[PDB]
């Protein structure tokens, strides 16, 4: 994908995560956890809502009958009408095929971008206290308890608190 | 040895295929349809002052065919024409038939106005036919008069009748010309002299010759009554110069405002609403496209040549 | 000191310019054309049961002009009309000419059915002209008969002919009305009486008066034969009441199935296939657009007002 | 461009590299080398194939003649036909100009994205054993022989093997 | 303790709302309109060899109505028709009126060619009316002659006039048929004989009978003069056989090249240029869309059902 | 947004900065400063100019009148014309709404991309001599005077000259 996050360096999605679109799994001494990210989930859903509002719509133009169902129309004007209607249908079929293809490409790449933007927000939070796994995980070079992990998710983690411990563990 | 925090996204076991710019078979977590395939075989007429003509053809309400007795006047915002609707009890055709029908179906009502026409004691104006039955007995079109002399075969007098439009809006006047099947029946109604119908207004002028020739029976009649029509402007008069063969109007018609004209076979449902209709029924979808019919009327989804177009409403589905 | 690994992408010396949303002059590694400029000046007719009318005009096949003798019947899926094709040997026009031609070009074959029409001893049905030559001698349209009085100047008898459609499909009946050049000419052929031709079916009705007046010679004839036509539904009859001036049908036509109608001047090639045609020939492109002609027929690329539209098939070209 | 890789931090392309779209050059004690990346090359080509499949197509709608080539049409219906055909042609010309412009923008940016995604895959592999040059190269802070370089290209390079050597060389 | 270098982007106090694919209310630093709402109530005619007909109706310049005296010939690239323009001084109608008007408005000039028509001593060609005043006194259409008998009541001679097209381009011939108001009036002008007007060319043929009957007065005349027209092909002749009631052409018309036909009420300005026009005036915008009128002519922005469409010309506006 | 820079990790824009679209603020011993980036500003403006050139345009197709303003048209052909014109107007209204929506989405995301690409260019320049703030700032771990700051803006800053000082200050 464009941004490399989804069907990219993240090997697969989580059927387990049913309370949001994007989120975190952590492991520490104390055990395991899972939590959805609201802000990034709602960002993706709001953008898709916006598309549905624009696309699920008809024109308010009133159209009258020009062909009769129950009688012959003049053969010459009948052929003109048939040629026009077929031409208009070819345009609308093309526009519909292009609209949905283009919007599908955007929806997929937008969702990829929201995943990457969350990963980058966390990378910059952890600063020198962690290293990139390569598969969307961060190896944290200090004791990070469930209160520490919650601080990472809530964007309140202060790197300077654990920096000295972390740099020692990293340099080894 | 070091604690880990992993980032990730949702997935589902049963994903949906959608088309993108680059990939025909792209699996995503959710999608919704943009093309309506489902139809309602009913005419959703809630919030609509509708009129179902049923057996009555729209042209029939101007001339007053027996079938159209209930539909001679009224106001509507929607008018429904059915298949094999009876325009004329008596066999015949209307000049610019399709132009007139389209005009009536566009309208939102019909008012009738008396022409006031009176006839001498030598003429009988109660002449009827077996083609147009009403109240068990022979009758005629309610808005026209067939009148003949007391002597069958006698030459029809060269009479002149004039209708004036006293109203502030244009009036639609219809008359008929009888075309006999043989020379015998041409002589009995209008006489031996050659028949000529002249119509004249400020904006309209035309001559009509009654054609006499053998032809097949329709509703058990070889004779034909072709209808003609024109608009009479406010304050203007229309003058009929005839020596027999002219079927004169008792009343003229006035079309009121605008309405939606539906040609369908589907039954009426007054519970559901719709703004889109076709031969097969109504289309109530919020969706922007449809593949039911290219012939639709009202505010409608656009017709496309596609079974389905799935719009992704979720990210790529990558399962474990 | 340090080992290094560098990442990069390909390039080419000779790049291609394409248009993007933001840049008119964008160089990329490769591109392909989306608009076809090249034409084939031939009609690609492989896998097609085609019929080249050549000198014969489609209307001519129904009335049977000398030029159309080879083309009076047959079946095809493609029908080719040429420039200056002959429809009328004797000067005249067809009412709704264009409607009838379009109907024939839409068809996939013509069958003929005998009308069976017989005439009295006082009528001569073998009336010919020098304008329609066949086998060296004077002749007439193969599917019609010119009815004239046998005794010059004698009044044409009031005859009545009726064709019934015994078939399960609709039949196309054509007849002509002769318009004499002088009053003298009229009297010798149809007599002194006033002429009336009445045609009648369940779905059609019309009277025809032969117009008689001086006019220029066309193919050495001041006289005119104007053609009329209508469809006769299965089980229905059409009746001709005439007292002279009618050109009566010997045979009626039945249009069979569907076909592609091409108007072109280009020669036929039976080796290549095509689904798109125009005046100048065929269009065999897989491309989605074309700038050859807005007048095309078949499954065709859409006409655009563009010399070229280049579609990038590779990344930006950044050369060394 | 959008992703900054092509006509960006990578100064120019390689006319030398004819066996793929994206790839690697390395320099070590052992000498110089060049190799194309298959996975990333095929990813770009597959996406362009997909576009050509969608775009190189006509409708299967059968159109009949409504203008006659060899005779005069009624002047009124002729003007209506001319106005309709000109209106339809203006739409298709606009759609064609927009389709190709939009697809060209995407093709260029997609190819840029595939370059960046390869660079990021390698960055995360090398972890703390290398530093970003700024021009798309990685300065590797250990002896990397032809077998080591091949391991980077084949995504089998294990950072932990060379970590202690590399961190010493980097800190000096 | 440590020095900082920060990256950032501009913002503005007064941002603008635009629509995106995903958001209806997106604030950006700048935007520009794509839909024109403003009109100019003038006809911008700089760099245009224009002709304002004013009081003259386009049909009037072919028959030469008093109002059209200045406009009988000349060349133009733009032709402007006004509301309630006068075509017929003497009351009447033209068969295929709209077809003829559209043809003239498409043209880029008119040339006149003398018919050469001469008449016997018994025919008076200088017949005038009070309905068409010129130089203060009674007159007639400049390109036609009213033919009447010199001696009141005398039978009009059976004359024949023939126009030949010597030119290499098609010529537009117009004639009129007079319809008298009474039988007495008919007899004084054309005599007691029954009237017949026959017209004949290679491509055209028709008979006309003057209808005689009482009718309301228009411009103080109960009589009607109805116009007919046809094209005469190069090298072809058209023949008029008449015994009174024909209004014969002195001159025929030739339409030259192509021009832009504007129906508007707006005054002319020779200072401004425009390529787009409508009833209400001109449209000079560089913008691609407009919501003024769907009825426009020339090279025009496309009509859309939108008050406004704002196109972002800057990044998201994120204020402090 | 797609690239996360604008209305993302950069908290807000600068009303102060009126001489460019993108730029820098620095703080050192010497005091405060502000300077716009030309190359990145002109890149964004050039791309928007290009759009306006393509979009502010009409077709050169000459259209004639088919309806008469001052007279009644045949009712049947009038209905055909009305149906055609209403159908063409529905298409052009749709295309116009889609063109502008799609171009607005691109303009916004393009401007975001130019911001990110500048931030990445600076990140790679500073190499190991600085750390990411998380709000679009770089904490520089050495004395950076107005001449040093100007070298960062002008893409002439050489990391190797301050490396030894910086790595000591970072490890502490
Ligand atoms: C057999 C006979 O000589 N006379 C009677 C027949 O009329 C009738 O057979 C049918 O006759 C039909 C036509 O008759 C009418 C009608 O429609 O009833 C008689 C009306 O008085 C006359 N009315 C008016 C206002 O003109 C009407 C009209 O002229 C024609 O409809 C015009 O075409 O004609 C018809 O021809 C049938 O096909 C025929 O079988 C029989 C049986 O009812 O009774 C006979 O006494
Ligand atoms: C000169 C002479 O005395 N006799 C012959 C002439 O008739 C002929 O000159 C032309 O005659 C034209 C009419 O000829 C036909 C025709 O169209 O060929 C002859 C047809 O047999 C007759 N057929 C029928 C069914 O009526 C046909 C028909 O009356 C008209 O077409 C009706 O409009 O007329 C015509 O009068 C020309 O003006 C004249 O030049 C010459 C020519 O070779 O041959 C003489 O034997
Ligand atoms: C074609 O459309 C126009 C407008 O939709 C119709 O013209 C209008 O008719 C009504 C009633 O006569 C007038 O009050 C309006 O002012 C007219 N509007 C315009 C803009 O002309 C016209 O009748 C339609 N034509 C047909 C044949 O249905
Ligand atoms: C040529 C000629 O005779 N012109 C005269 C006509 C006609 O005789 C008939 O009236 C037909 O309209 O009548 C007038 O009253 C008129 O119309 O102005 C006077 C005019 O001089
Ligand atoms: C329609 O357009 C063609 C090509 O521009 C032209 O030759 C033709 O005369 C036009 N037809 C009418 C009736 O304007
Ligand atoms: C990839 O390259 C490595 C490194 O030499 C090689 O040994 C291995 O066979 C390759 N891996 C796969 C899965 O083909
Ligand atoms: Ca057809
Ligand atoms: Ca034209």
């Amino acid at each position: 994908g464009l941004f490399g996050a989804i069907a990219g360096f993240i090997e697969n999605g989580w059927e387990g995560m049913v309370d949001g679109w994007y989120g975190f799994r952590h492991q520490n001494a104390q055990g395991t956890g899972q939590a959805a990210d609201y802000k990034s989930t709602q960002a993706a859903i709001d953008q898709i809502t916006g598309k549905l509002n624009r696309i699920i719509k008809k024109t308010n133009t009133e159209f009258e009958s020009i062909e009769s169902e129950f009688s012959e129309i003049d053969h010459q004007i009948g052929n003109v009408i048939n040629w026009t209607k077929d031409s208009i249908t070819d345009i609308w079929t093309y526009q519909a095929e292009l609209l949905v293809a283009m919007e599908n490409q955007h929806t997929i790449d937008m969702a990829d971008s929201e995943m990457l933007n969350l990963y980058e927000r966390v990378r910059k939070q952890l600063r020198q206290n962690a290293e990139e796994d390569g598969k969307g995980c961060f190896e944290i070079y200090h004791a990070c308890d469930d209160s520490c992990m919650e601080s990472i998710r809530n964007n309140t983690y202060d790197h300077s608190q654990y920096r000295e411990e972390a740099l020692l563990n990293r340099l080894n | 040895d070091p604690d880990k925090i992993c980032l990730g996204h949702h997935a589902v076991a049963n994903g949906t295929i959608v088309k993108t710019l680059t990939n025909e078979q792209e699996e995503v977590t959710n999608a919704t349809e943009t093309v309506e395939s489902t139809s309602l075989n009913r005419l959703c007429m809630k919030g609509r002052n509708h009129k179902d003509l049923g057996n009555c053809h729209p042209i029939g309400m101007l001339i007053g065919t027996p079938a159209c007795d209930l539909h001679l006047t009224g106001t509507w915002d929607t008018l429904i024409e059915r298949k094999n609707a009876i325009a004329y009890c008596y066999p015949g055709a209307t000049v610019n038939e399709e132009a007139l029908r389209q005009k009536i179906m566009e309208s939102g009502g019909i008012s009738k106005i008396n022409t006031g026409f009176t006839y001498g004691s030598s003429i009988n104006s109660a002449g009827t036919t077996k083609a147009c039955m009403r109240n068990g007995g022979n009758s005629f079109y309610a808005e026209l008069k067939w009148l003949v002399s007391k002597n069958k075969g006698q030459n029809f007098p060269q009479t002149t009748n004039t209708y004036r439009n006293a109203d502030t809006a244009e009036h639609l006047i219809m008359w008929g010309i009888h075309h006999p099947s043989s020379t015998q029946e041409k002589n009995d109604l209008y006489g031996t002299q050659s028949l000529s119908i002249s119509v004249g207004s400020s904006t309209y002028k035309n001559n009509f010759v009654p054609v006499v020739g053998a032809r097949p029976q329709v509703n058990g009649q070889s004779g034909r009554i072709d209808f003609h029509w024109t608009l009479v402007q406010p304050g203007d008069k229309i003058t009929f110069s005839h020596n027999g063969g002219l079927i004169a109007p008792s009343r003229v018609s006035k079309l009121i405002g605008r309405g939606l004209g539906i040609q369908s076979e589907a039954p009426i449902d007054n519970s559901c609403e719709s703004k889109c209709f076709w031969r097969g029924g109504s289309i109530n979808t919020r969706l922007p496209f449809q593949n039911l019919s290219p012939r639709t009327v009202g505010q409608c989804p656009k017709y496309v040549n596609k079974k389905s177009l799935m719009l992704a409403t979720g990210m790529r589905n990558v399962p474990e």
